[PDB]
RNA sequence: GCUGCAGUUAAAAAGCUCGUAGUUGGAUCUUGGAGGGUGCGCCGUCCCCGCCCUGCCUCUCGGCGCCCCGGGGCCCGAAGCGUUUACUUUGAAAAAAU
């Protein structure tokens, strides 16, 4: 119920419970269950696309993300299926360490890892918004207007499961940075 | 460009950008570090294991299939030996050099290159001992080093 | 060098004519193999400039020999790519 | 070697400028370069410009229009005390009117009429006109 | 430890006195020596080896009659040849307009150092205070031992 | 000749390289609304300012207080207090004559 796998210290509740269910009825099954089982999540999240159909984000333990990466595609699948009307993605919780300042104050914290930083962090959240694809290359556009975009250039094949995605990737950046984001194909190195 | 020399040549390894794959790649780390170790039971340089790995088996760079450099891998294993292979490349070349300048002493072209190696040698070994890897403390001496290399 | 080039979109053709560390944002120009030999029937991965003899998974054969550059595969071979 | 990149990036503009060139494309890039090309976009005198992301240190387009005698850097980066900023812009600006000294001080990197009105200074990066 | 004591006169700290008995256990008294201490202040904590500490030093800021008073400098230690004294070479910044750049500049300083404090050790940056002549050269006295066995160049530790 | 010199031929790059001191060092870790100065005849124009369209912890100590059986644990000012600096900024301390 709400208690196992919605918890990362809060329980609740309301589609956290409705996605968990699906999962247990896709837990019903054959390889297309005892595989799932291990896998677990901390929360989910409902933000819209702009003429409204909204787009599911779910959060992840980060541990976790390599077998979660291990089924991805077919489980979204599932999940858009029996859930449709939503875009449906993996993200995973990473905790971002904010920079010392000097008089911030400073008892020397533990020094922290780029694995830690906030960009790194941003990057991999740009990095999980698409899958299987890969993101081939970047740029950032700097506007007239003092704005910045970042162009995120995308591989080519088997990109289709995400093709239809692309502006709830867009808006979900958004509401998780703030900042705005494009995407691109390519190329193919003759 | 160059440090003992004029050339200019610019030359590289060229690595690739793609963040993940190489995707054709089953195999795993698993795999690979045991391949890894296997190899340096062997007596095989970390340059030489990335070779041989990268041409005759799967490893387009061992960092990617996992998450360590060769030397890391070794180390952690227990196979790091005394001190790090370019510096045992550099001593045993000043070495073979030595040995044919004791040889041969009316070739100046040796003594001036020996000198060459044996400066870059200090250099880097001042750049180790900065850096831990060798006991502050350390030095290579002609005397010493014959009998250091083997 | 007349004030017409889109430095952001360059071509792919001269950008694939151009140095690897030349280009546009950087990267190689070499790739990976799948190698046959009839006798067997299962199939090395080779890396297109090799240095190193590649021998096949069982039989002492050959499947490449080095050079100043690509490894020259050796006569009666096949060879898919090939991947992403 | 190098000891600075700004230094690179700043002049590969003024060539291309002088050339006649509309576009460059700058190596390697850095948060301070990103902030000089930022000031200098504030005020008009380049257009727009691209960090594209090698797995390296960055490679800038910037897209330049001509507005732009010239934007030089200075090298070291001496300290500055309020009132040698008044010294600087008259040192190298064409007139006390316009064209920008641009340093970095404790609160940002910026051009010098936006130090005056914070009321802060610092170490001087370069200028432009 | 190494029997202090060592040299002809008696050390002692003066004013704290003593007086042993008879009776039983200790015997005379187990600790047999009083010791008097104080923290010189400027939030320097008094380190337990001074507290815990056999030794003598008059000269020791802790344990001694010197006041701590006026400059307090922090330099790195380049000498500890001398007993009970190091030598601490001091970096500063030299201005010079008349075209500006200044160059960098040292001065040596000499400085007492207690027993209290040891791995006084080469390299150490240390912070000492400003004193009342101890020695016609010594003008200080180690306060706080800053340390690191960072600075890796080599693996401390504890 | 810092700012702000010249050195192919005018006065001036050591025959060449190694090299310690010294100097010099890549990218990369946080993202209108009103207060006060002087112009113009109750109205406004034009600066300047905190904003909209990121010091932690304590909670040797003290207690704001939260939970336990004299024993405990925990946890605005003050305190703990600074990771080091350089830098720059705002103050004081800054002889009169000049």
């Amino acid at each position: 119920s709400a208690k196992i796998v919605k918890p990362n210290g809060e329980k609740p509740d309301e589609f956290e419970s409705g996605i968990s269910q699906a999962l247990l009825e896709l837990e019903m099954n054959s390889d297309l269950k005892a595989q799932l089982r291990e896998l677990n999540i901390t929360a989910a999240k409902e933000i819209e696309v702009g003429g409204g159909r909204k787009a599911i984000i779910i959060f992840v333990p980060v541990p976790q993300l390599k077998s979660f990466q291990k089924i991805q595609v077919r489980l979204v699948r599932e999940l858009e299926k029996k859930f449709s009307g939503k875009h449906v993605v993996f993200i995973a919780q990473r905790r971002i360490l904010p920079k010392p300042t000097r008089k911030s104050r400073t008892k020397n914290k533990q020094k922290r890892p780029r694995s830690r930083t906030l960009t790194a962090v941003h990057d991999a959240i740009l990095e999980d918004l698409v899958f299987p694809s890969e993101i081939v290359g970047k740029r950032i556009r700097v506007k007239l207007d003092g704005s910045r975009l970042i162009k995120v250039h995308l591989d080519k094949a088997q990109q289709n499961n995400v093709e239809h995605k692309v502006e709830t990737f867009s808006g979900v950046y958004k509401k998780l940075t703030g900042k705005d984001v494009n995407f691109e194909f390519p190329e193919f190195q003759l | 460009g160059r440090m003992h020399a004029p050339g200019k040549g610019l030359s590289q390894s060229a690595l690739p950008y793609r963040r993940s794959v190489p995707t054709w790649l089953k195999l795993t780390s698993d795999d690979v570090k045991e391949q890894i170790y296997k190899l340096a039971k062997k007596g095989l340089t970390p340059s030489q294991i990335g070779v041989i790995l990268r041409d005759s088996h799967g490893v387009a760079q061992v960092r990617f299939v996992t998450g360590n450099k060769i030397l890391r891998i070794l180390k952690s294993k227990g196979l790091a030996p005394d001190l790090p292979e370019d510096l045992y490349h550099l001593i045993k070349k000043a070495v073979a050099v030595r040995k044919h300048l004791e040889r041969n002493r009316k070739d100046k072209d040796a003594k001036f290159r020996l000198i060459l190696i044996e400066s870059r040698i200090h250099r880097l070994a001042r750049y180790y001992k900065t850096k831990r890897v060798l006991p502050p403390n350390w030095k290579y001496e002609s005397s010493t080093a014959s009998a250091l290399v083997a | 060098m007349p004030l017409a080039k889109d430095l952001l979109h360059p071509s792919p053709e001269e950008e694939k004519r151009k140095h690897k560390k030349k280009r546009l944002v950087q990267s190689p120009n070499s790739y990976f193999m799948d190698v046959k030999c009839p006798g067997c029937y299962k199939i090395t991965t080779v890396f297109s400039h090799a240095q190193t003899v590649v021998l096949c998974v069982g039989c002492s054969t050959v499947l490449c020999q080095p050079t100043g550059g690509k490894a020259r595969l050796t006569e009666g071979c096949s060879f898919r790519r090939k991947q992403h | 070697v190098r000891m600075n990149v700004l230094a690179d990036a700043l002049k590969s503009i003024n060539n291309a400028e002088k050339r006649g060139k509309r576009q460059v494309l700058i190596r390697p890039c850095s948060k301070v370069i990103v902030r000089f090309l930022t000031v200098m976009m504030k005020h008009g005198y380049i257009g727009e410009f691209e960090i594209i992301d090698d797995h390296r240190a960055g490679k800038i387009v910037v897209n330049l229009t001509g507005r732009l005698n010239k934007c030089g850097v200075i090298s070291p980066r001496f300290d500055v005390q309020l009132k040698d900023l008044e010294k600087w812009q008259n040192n190298l600006l064409p007139s006390r009117q316009f064209g920008f000294i641009v340093l970095t001080t404790s609160a940002g990197i910026m051009d010098h009429e936006e130090a005056r009105r914070k009321h802060t200074g610092g170490k001087i990066l370069g200028f432009f006109f | 430890m190494a029997d202090i004591q060592t040299e002809r006169a008696y050390q002692k700290q003066p004013t704290i006195f003593q007086n042993k008995k008879r009776v039983l256990l200790g015997e005379t008294g187990k600790e047999k020596l009083p010791r008097y201490y104080k923290n010189i202040g400027l939030g320097f904590k008094t380190p337990k080896e001074a507290i815990e500490g056999t030794y003598i030093d008059k000269k020791c800021p802790f344990t001694g009659n010197v006041s701590i008073r006026g400059r307090i400098l922090s330099g790195v230690v380049t000498k500890m040849k001398m007993q009970r004294t190091i030598v601490i070479r001091r970096d500063y910044l030299h201005y010079i307009r008349k075209y500006n750049r200044f160059e960098k500049r040292h001065k040596n300083m000499s400085v007492h150092l207690s027993p209290c404090f040891r791995d006084v050790q080469i390299g150490d940056i240390v912070t000492v205070g400003e004193c009342r002549p101890l020695s016609k050269t010594v003008r200080f006295n180690v306060l706080k031992v800053t340390k690191a066995a960072g600075t890796k160049k080599q693996f401390q530790k504890f």
